[PDB]
């Protein structure tokens, strides 16, 4: 049961006869799939990476300046000119000095002056922007059967399976061993928007920094630095790291603005970190749409015998998972293998089972089993495992759980619904209408207010509310009602 | 994290220590860009405010103030 | 395919039972004529030229002047005279000079003076006008089968067949090899309006200019330059390049206004270019109406077995053509010949072959085959070639494509004019009435408008709109109808 | 002496065209440079036209006409 | 009497007790100073020139282009670049071309393309601007006494005197033999404006053109052509004679817009010509104010005997001059020197002389004298020289001469502008008021609508009239008469 | 691209002038030649103004404006 390790776990449920289930998988999240008569699976998107991306630009972070030269002219002797003005990799400026008898000219007045320096980029002071190729990125999905064995985060479950989806991938069959077989399919076209992502890499071996960052393409293209394309010989806009002092007689001075790394890193704030693993460049934020096929899964040990009721013992006592589920582990000491006599009752002992087992048909195997995961109705309950028993009090009210489930839905709804409304296993008659409305609403609310940001959005919403107070006639008030909906959407 | 801009203190008006005094005018490219990026909304604000207000000077000054408050 | 090479191809199509389809083969464009149960063809017009078109007149752009001679007589004596006034091919002027005992006359006053110069054109500084002969103009039209072999623009497909059309030439039958015989008629009488058209040469073989321009008969006949007919020995109006100085004493100067060529080249701005290829003078704009006789083309290889699904490999993966088609190439290592098992499956309908192939019955043969082009509906699809596959997301939108087709139609009607009305087919009422009204209205409009120019259009529009606002009676509404009609038509 | 511009006159379609866009643009650059040198007089004549009102569309019509009549 | 050789003679007249006359000498004019009891003087500004003025700019009139090169990149391979983009003397352009599998790229889309040519000015096709220096320009004033021996314009008078003026100069004393001394003071700072003037020259060797033109500084500075200062090796804005065709797939064509010289020569059409005489760069328009101190002029020959009336004969019979003035020459055969008895007696009125002699105290000498100039009353006259007589009829009319003289005053006001008040000025309060009024009006009209030119000034004047046709209040009604004054100021 | 002229009245003086007469009346020629092309429209345009401007005097000003705008 991997996904006990992880906040942002989701549950999905299939009816009897449910054969194929749509999901949206995302990094830092997991789906526990359950269905009637079928073993449960934990499914998650492990990693989004590409080997050897292409690259877009290099930016310079610290200029090296050298070979300052100056030329000047008396006030009527026309423009001063330097031979270096046309050499590649130089920064120049032209200006007017003041001249007179005191500078060995004939005339008092203004006289032309020009200055140029060689400009280069300091060793290991470049930023490189890498970009993805839609045909080569790999979407790695992993699946684990709920075998009822527990393993830590620094252990590997014996039955973990992996598929590596790509544009060439078609559809994958994963042999789960005794649990049968799962069909799995994922649409890379539905993945991250590879167009708008740039992987900003700084030069190597910085110990106390991220290895790379994931940044917006237009922001990266708007950096205020000298730049060149891959393999180009010289830096464009090299003047951006240089300033020229005011001219003074025949003399003019050049000031290096120094290392701009600090203003970059201070500008890289609120920005998701990325990762690099040798040649593999990984994202850390993204999602994919997949289509899990429960057709051929089956359950181990439905013919196994019932265990001895007397021989159980708690190894891990019932405790709260923080998902409103109870997790536990029993040792067993009889002859094996056998089915674990799990049941639970509400207090007053009506002898009606209220255990929602997430673990299918719990079994003690010849060398494994005994972990159990349950959901229970609110209030006072008694859990039983054979004769072994434990009083449990379940915290939240039913209306509280309903609200919390809606809050989880809303929490995912911004990220997933902006990608796709249909997380909820194709409630299609409702879901398609909701998707259409949300699509056109997002179209409006993004074409307007696009890039405005939450605070300026809200401020303009308040301006529109004041216009509401200024609406002379009912139709104008309807236009305010539209602005009300806008300002609500932006405040939410 | 922030460093306060010295032009708020500007301990002597006689100074010449940087270009930055002219650069402050170049920083109006923030407002002008915000204008250029949102002209249709500005013209919307224009068409709104030119129609909704009766006062004639506010039908400039208020829009100017709003565009200067826009970052 | 050729038409892949061009940003401007039209997918004319015909149902089963369709034959003798009608095209209007715009130069600088291509037609992919696809017919159910028949081989697809690419058809286009490759050249419009005439060999050695006759010439109208010549201008000179830089005068050579020589033998300046002057005579003058005292004020009471009489008129000055030169024989160089009668010896034709000179430029001359008579004027009056102040004279007196300052200039050895007996009496003060104004006395007659005459000046003459010989004039001729500078070497290779002529310009020349040629005019097409409606019974010697030649058209050429090329057809190429969709064999499923790709061929770059610097290579020649083995099935590229050329027809040459002269108005004396009846229906032409071209044997497309195994696919059978296509036939054409391309009656030259639908060509460009040769009466409007003059070709302007500049006599030099300049290394950095277009070799000729195409210009309207009026503008070329209006030029304010000295001119002659071919083989006439001397220039008329040569004075247009020669400006006399003001008289002074017994003397007048003659000043030469120098080379006009830069003036002419700048005044040409806006004009269509042409080309000269030895003796052949090619246009670079036009069209012709072709009947295309498809009735004898036949499919190739409907009786071959399928290929083995296993052995296909992507030589070139599916990629966007920019024409909203998917273009791809496979290579196959099995025995030959065999039929390619192409499919495309929509996400919504896993059992439906949605692939609308442009290529007919795609075949592998001993030296060719395996290039494929298809069209797909917007959204998410998986292309297959037997076992090989590729996820394709068709980026367009149905309404967007229809709107783009309307834009194409508007463009065609603008550039072609009335002939556009009978593109594709006779089309019954809508086409014939549209042609009739468009011809009548466009003829009357061009009769009024011809030469008025852009800013005068805007001026007249604004004037008519202002009058429509100003004036009283109901007929003014019709004037506004004219005002809007002109304004939008001219602004579109 | 003068040669008229053919630029629109042939109305001809698809192909390759000599110097087309700068032909249209340079007229506007003429008007812009004339306005730029005029602006003292132009603003004066603007306020003179403000001394008049048949309509504001008449005002802008007369201004445009004047700026197009002069170079 | 040099001034008889010109059309534009002027007369200036002094009573007894005339001292320092003020003149405005004008190039191409000539002033006859006359005074009671003194010899008359011709005075004129002969020439204005400077040796080797400083070159302000060169402009190029015909670009040579060579070494065309091109580089291009497929749609995602970033900007194409060339080493030529940085070098001196290269013109380059960057653009995009449509590329795809038709030209061996992998992607359909817009490739990057760049092209460059060397651009250099062809041979002699340069215009050079020169600027005068107030410290070095020399004004040459000449003076000639009315000694009464005639000479043609083709021959040099025995007593012509030259003064050269520069800032180094002072009251210059010219000794004219027995006619005494004359004092010239001329204000170099009162001459032409040396900032507003530029001499433009082309190839001086051009057989049929003037050597140079006296253009205005702002026009020459606003010329569009490629330009450089003297000695600079590389042309600024060299692209302005070059244009690039539309991108084909992997090519851009480059075109030479040809010899601009005809455009420049046409644009000159407003301009007064100038002149170059080896090193001496001469102007052909301008004026200087001068003060001519008459006080030491001396009458020659008042002690001589009267000539014998018997012995005159005509060497040149009387004639009009077009200065409303009669000129003649007599021979003599008595002993000499002597004084010529010249008189004129109107008709039928024998005792009233009417001979207003302009050549004073006429004398005949060994190889000298004998030429006589006088002005006469309109109508019949008899001219006598001793016993020699001729029945001159003086055409014209009494009021006609007054009208002609006052018209010349208007011509002087028109061509001089402000300074016309100085001509003949012996100081007077009314003249000072006139100069004040003219200076304020000229300052207003030169600032307001300065450089607007006559047709746009007509436009503005009539617009100002229209704006006043029927108005709400008289409070600005002056505007219509100001417009009338503007029209009058426009008219001339 | 283009070289403008400059005003005839700027420098003046009595010297010989290059193309002295060509500065002014020549500009009327393009208008007359324009009429000789436009004529059907031109008379129509005149009559359009003539019929609408029954206010006689402003006919002249309007048609002068149109003719001077006419290339
Ligand atoms: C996993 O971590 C625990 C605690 O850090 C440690 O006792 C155990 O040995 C680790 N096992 C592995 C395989 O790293
Ligand atoms: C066509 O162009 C390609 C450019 O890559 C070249 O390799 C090939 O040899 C050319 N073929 C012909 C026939 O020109
Ligand atoms: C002009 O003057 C020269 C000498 O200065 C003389 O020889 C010649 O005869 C004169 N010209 C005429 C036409 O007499």
């Amino acid at each position: 049961s991997r996904c006990t390790h992880l906040e942002n776990r989701d549950f999905v449920t299939g009816t009897q006869g449910t054969t194929r289930v749509t999901l949206v998988l995302e990094l830092g999240g997991c789906v526990t799939i359950t269905a009637e008569g079928k073993p449960s699976m934990d499914v998650w998107l492990d990693s989004i990476y590409q080997e050897n991306p292409a690259k877009t630009r290099e930016y310079c972070l610290h200029a090296k300046l050298s070979d300052t030269k100056v030329a000047a002219r008396c006030p009527t002797m026309g423009p001063a000119t330097l031979a270096e003005e046309h050499q590649s990799g130089t920064v120049c400026k032209r200006d007017q000095s003041d001249r007179g008898w005191g500078n060995h000219c004939g005339l008092f007045g203004k006289g032309s002056i020009v200055t140029c320096v060689k400009a280069s980029c300091e060793a290991k002071k470049k930023a490189t922007g890498h970009v993805y190729d839609a045909n080569k990125i790999v979407y790695t999905v992993k699946v684990e059967p709920h075998t009822g064995d527990y393993v830590a985060a620094n252990e590997t479950h014996s039955g973990r399976k992996t598929a590596s989806f790509t544009v060439s991938s078609e559809k994958t069959i994963l042999t789960m061993g005794d649990y049968g077989d799962v069909s799995l399919l994922c649409r890379v076209a539905s993945g991250v928007d590879l167009a708008q992502t740039v992987i900003l890499e700084l030069d190597k071996t910085s110990e106390h920094l991220p290895t790379a960052w994931q940044v917006h393409r237009d922001w990266f293209n708007d950096l205020a630095l000298p730049w060149k394309h891959e393999g180009a010989q010289n830096w464009n806009n090299a003047e951006r790291l240089v300033e020229f002092g005011a001219p003074h007689a025949v003399k003019m001075d050049v000031y290096n603005l120094g290392d701009h790394t600090g203003v970059l890193l201070k500008s890289l704030a609120g920005v998701p970190v990325a990762h690099i693993d040798g040649t593999k460049y990984h994202l850390k934020s993204g999602h994919v749409t997949c289509e899990v096929g429960l057709e051929k899964l089956k359950m181990k040990g439905l013919t196994y015998t019932m265990c001895d009721k007397t021989k159980f013992t708690w190894k891990r006592i019932p405790t709260d998972s923080g998902h409103d589920t109870v997790v536990m582990e029993v040792a067993f000491s009889g002859t094996k293998p056998c089915r674990i006599p799990v049941r639970a009752v509400a207090h007053g002992s009506p002898d009606v089972n209220v255990a929602m087992l997430i673990t299918p048909n719990p079994i003690i195997e010849n060398n494994g089993g005994g972990f159990i995961e349950m959901q229970l109705p609110p209030g006072d309950n008694i859990i039983y495992v054979g004769e072994l028993s434990h009083q449990w009090f379940q915290k939240g009210s039913s209306i509280g759980r309903v609200f919390q489930k809606t809050r989880k839905g809303i929490e995912r709804l911004t990220v997933i619904g902006e990608h796709a409304w249909d997380f909820g296993s194709a409630g299609g008659f409702l879901t398609s209408v909701g998707k259409a409305l949300h699509t056109v609403l997002g179209g409006a609310f993004n074409s307007l207010f696009g890039g405005v940001g939450f605070l300026p959005k809200i401020l303009v919403g308040v301006v529109l509310a004041w216009l509401g107070l200024n609406m002379r006639n009912p139709t104008m008030s309807m236009s305010f009602l539209l602005a009300g909906g806008l300002v609500l959407a932006m405040t939410l | 994290v922030l460093i306060p801009s010295h032009a708020q203190g500007e301990l002597t008006g006689r100074g010449h220590k940087w270009l930055e005094g002219d650069s402050l005018r170049t920083h109006l490219t923030r407002v002008e860009g915000w204008v250029w990026k949102n002209r249709l909304l500005a013209l919307a604000m224009v068409t709104v405010v030119w129609l909704t207000l009766e006062s004639v000077v506010t039908r400039v000054a208020v829009l100017v103030v709003l565009l200067c408050l826009a970052p």
